[PDB]
């Protein structure tokens, strides 16, 4: 129920399902962006995953245990978005991040645009470690999207 | 509302991947509710 | 974004 990997986050009522996001299972903990689940519980097969840690300002939440993803963008190298878009299999997209310059420091940011239900897809370093999650960002003047590389603290 | 998860793959770097996107340098602000906004 |  908590096997390592990337997962779709789905919702259903009485009819079909909608993909609202994506997340990462690592070390028994499920990691996603807060705006995907609004911090509500998740079903995994016949099991229930309860929220454990989260932070709306970071737009992150973890289930079953504390945040486990510790790898950091090195501030230099190309990265890969492992995008899991609604209705499409996972795909890797390589990019050189730009930068969100904030009063509190710089954050890597990727100029890659996917449907909203791709939120929570992991961004990877060359060793395959998850350096953050995709899906909290800004829309620039021409309507295109730039996502922070959002990482928590382990 | 039934919110549930389903496995979608392994987490692996792809060798010889397609490279796309620019590297924008943007001034942003982050509010207490987690919204990023461009500084105008 | 189909900002989030």
């Amino acid at each position: 129920e908590t096997t390592d990997g990337v997962y779709r986050v789905m919702t259903r009522r009485l009819l079909g399902s909608t993909q609202v996001g994506v997340g990462v299972m690592q070390e028994g903990v499920f990691h996603t962006m807060w705006h995907v689940t609004k911090g509500a519980a998740l079903r995994s097969g016949e099991g229930r995953l309860d929220p454990y840690w989260g932070d709306v300002k970071q737009d992150l939440v973890s289930y079953c245990g504390p945040w486990k993803l510790d790898a950091a963008w090195d501030g230099l190298s190309e990265v890969q978005l492992l995008a899991v878009p609604p209705g499409e299999r996972a795909k890797n997209i390589q990019t050189l991040p730009g930068i969100f310059k904030t009063k509190d420091g710089d954050i890597g940011a990727v100029a890659l645009d996917y449907p909203a239900g791709t939120s929570g897809s992991p961004i990877l370093d060359k060793c395959g470690r998850v350096i953050g999650l995709y899906g909290n960002g800004v829309v620039i003047k021409n309507g295109s999207y730039v996502s922070a590389i959002t990482q928590g603290k382990r | 509302v039934d919110m549930y998860i389903e496995r979608a793959g392994d987490i692996t770097w792809e060798k010889d991947a397609e490279v796309t996107g620019n590297s924008p340098r943007l001034d942003v602000a982050l509010d207490e509710s987690g919204d990023f906004s461009l500084v105008e | 974004k189909g900002k989030r």
